[PDB]
Parts: C-alpha cells; structure tokens; sequence
C-alpha cells in the first residue's frame, strides 16, 4: 500500500 | 419535499474529476499508481447517479483553479447540484497539482453563494482523496474527505484508493435509495472496517483510516 | 439495526455542559450574556432525549481538562453514547476557559478509541458554541481508527464569528434545542443537524447599532466520523 | 446581538  | 433539495431540474449537474497521477520532478512526488482505476470507477458511479462527468488528467495548479473557476461561471440554472472529485497527493490543507500545491479553499471558493448565483441554495459537493498531514454564502457545501486531518489516506496500486473504492461501492448499491449522509456514513464504516494497510515498513504497516464528512447542507439530498 | 448504533443500554449516556459566562479580566473577554439561557435550554432538551446532564459553570482551563479527562475515565459500559457541549468564547481551534485558551482537540482526545475503552464503537458527540475566527457572513438574497465515531457540531464554519442574542441565547443553541424538542425522538442525528443548519441559516439575522455587525448571517458546520446512523429511540 |  501507498499513501497520498 | 420541504426537507429535501429540489431535484426537479433538466440535469442532475456537472461532475468534474481531477485525476492527478504523474508529478513534475520538482515536486518530488511519486506516481499515484491505482488512481486511473479510481477515476474510471468514479466516472461510472457518478454517471449512474445522473451527473454529467468529465475527467481531467495530470492538471497543473493553475489548470485546477481555472477548471473550477470556469465551471463556477457556467449557467447552472437547469442543474440540481454540482460535484467535484479531487484525486491527488495532499498535505496540510492543500492539494497537489502536477507542479506544486494549491489551497483547497481557493478551489471551492468559486462556488460560494455570492460568486455562483445559479447554484445558490443547491448542494455543492467536494470529494477529496488525498493526505491531510438572506442565505449564508458558505451554506450548502459538503466536503467528503478520505481522511481526518493529520492522517494518511491510503491507496492500493492494484485496486485504487480505499475511500474511492468504498465510495463507489456504496453509491452503486444505495446511491438511488439513500440520503447522501446515510451514504457517506456507510463509506466511513466500510473504510474503517474493511481495510488495513500492508507494508514491509512497520511505519506504514497495519494502519487504519477513517474518512471525514463536513456538512454545511441545509436539506436532505437524494439522487432521485 | 446493522446500520444503526445499538441503543439497547441502561443509559443513553452522560452529557457534560461547560458553560463559560464570566472571564478573568486578563483574557480581555466580556461576559457572555445569554449563555445561561443556553445552558438551561440544553439541560432541558438533552434531558428530554434521555441524557444524564451535568452543567459546570465558569471553568478554568485546568478544570475543563480535568472534567473531561475524569469523564473519559468513568465506566461507560452501560451507556449508549457520550455528549459534551462547550459554550464559550473561541478562536480557530481553541475555546476559552476563565483564565486562558485550550485547544479543542486536546479536550476531545480523552475520548479516543485507545483512551476511552468503554466508549469504543459508540458515538462521541461534541457541540461547540464559540467563534472560530473574525469573518462575517453578509449573506446573499434567497480494530477501528481511534478517531472513528466522533461527531463535532460546530455553531459556525471555520474562520467565522458565531452569534449570541443576550436575552435569548446563541442562535445555534436555540435552533439545536428547538429541532431536538420537535424531532429528536424521531430523526437521525444528521437529519437533526441538517435541520439545525437550515434553521440557523434562515431564521436568524444579526441586529446591531454597530453597522459592521448588523444584518449578518450564520451557517453551522457538522463534522462527522460516525460509522452508523444514530437515533435517540 | 453579540459574538463569541
Ligand atoms: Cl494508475
Ligand atoms: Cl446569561
């Protein structure tokens, strides 16, 4: 998962 | 009907989607893999409600402001409402265009009651996927944020953002039946319960997210 | 029932009202004439819903912190929810005690999911009558996240003044109680607060011999992290 | 009227  | 927004108009309204994927090196921001999936999902789910959706990709800060300013200057007399969805990196109280940051408040201000008369007394809806680490002019806005202030908003590269995927799932299922707050409450539950981050890095591993709805609405909003 | 908060508890819950009327001279803040009417109205209208209401008047910053920390340390196992109403002067992000200002977030943090276990998965409701800035609205011709299950009902939007009529009370409290009395046992909390928004927006307009503050308007601001529908049934 |  990645963050914005 | 005295407690619901009047939806007896030719059109439900315009829906602008700003899909920011690729960023200038100067910003140091990474490619937002998964966002194209979000944008395609949102196009379908908002179109299903009746919105006239248009998608804009990799917008500069100036382009984002111009799009919203131009939109606020269109004639909305025959529209029931207006929606805008922003997909990008974010921080503070700002959102990234491809070339840097711009305040969210500047984007929404074009739609204030005293600056966009043809949307007066009509709902103006803003959905924002990004990190956040006689009549009043501020009435009839609703902001649906993917996260509360000070926290991360999560995106799966293969599936899309948690908030967008939850939002579209609830809308396609209940969008024609439920009031917008009932919808967004279910979105809050879905994101809070059905998602948890996975990362090799512990600082990004096993994290949770709660979205945040800010309502200045004065009536119930049904998409029917 | 799957989409609503379970209300099958012995008590609806505690409602704490902090009613700050009189302020130390050093704060430069004036007496909040009308606030006792708000506190009296809220005591009645929240009791009608089923809340166990307690009022604290003219609290220092330390007292507000202590009140809410201690409240968060009570056993809420037999309560469906918790409510807190703050009546004071304010600026963005803060509320005045008698002797200074306290960040609102620090007051609410005591009820976070990881800090108040017996309110986990239960609604925590904060109603805030206070200014959030100095802008006027001139109007225009007509496991789970620790921050989940909070709702903040602000009297005004960020950056703006909030209005109080000295012989009547604040517009937000007047509207809030009138809607709760009329519909509080029937409608969902967001339905209630939406009607409060409309009532404040439509039924009130400021009166002042000071032109700058005459004929002004107000819209409240509901911030919801709720995960279910809330009925006071 | 007064403000808070
Ligand atoms: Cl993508
Ligand atoms: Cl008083």
């Amino acid at each position: 998962d990645e963050v914005d | 009907a005295t407690y619901q927004y009047n939806m007896n108009f030719e059109k439900l309204g315009k829906c602008i989607i700003i899909n920011n994927k690729n960023f200038d090196k100067v910003t140091g921001m990474g490619v937002r893999n998964g966002t194209d999936k979000d944008a395609e999902a949102l196009f379908k789910c908002f179109r299903s409600l009746g919105f006239d959706v248009i998608v804009y990709n990799d917008c500069s800060c100036a382009k984002m402001q111009d799009l919203l300013k131009k939109a606020s200057e269109e004639d909305h007399t025959n529209a029931a409402c207006f929606a805008c969805i922003l997909l990008s990196h974010g921080e503070e109280n700002v959102i990234y265009g491809k070339d840097g940051v711009t305040p969210i408040k500047d984007l929404t201000a074009h739609f204030r009651g005293d600056r966009c008369k043809t949307l007066l007394e009509k709902p103006k809806l803003f959905f924002i996927q990004a990190c956040r680490g006689k009549i009043p002019v501020e009435a009839d806005f609703l902001f649906a944020y993917s996260t509360v202030p000070g926290y991360y908003s999560w995106r799966s590269p293969g599936r899309g953002s948690w908030f967008v995927q939850a939002l579209c799932s609830i809308l396609e299922e209940h969008g024609k039946d439920l009031e917008i707050m009932q919808i967004l409450t279910r979105v809050n539950d879905r994101v809070a319960r059905h998602f948890e981050s996975q990362s090799d890095d512990p600082h990004f591993h096993e994290k949770k997210q709660i979205p945040c709805v800010v309502s200045m609405l004065t009536k119930e909003l049904y998409f029917s």
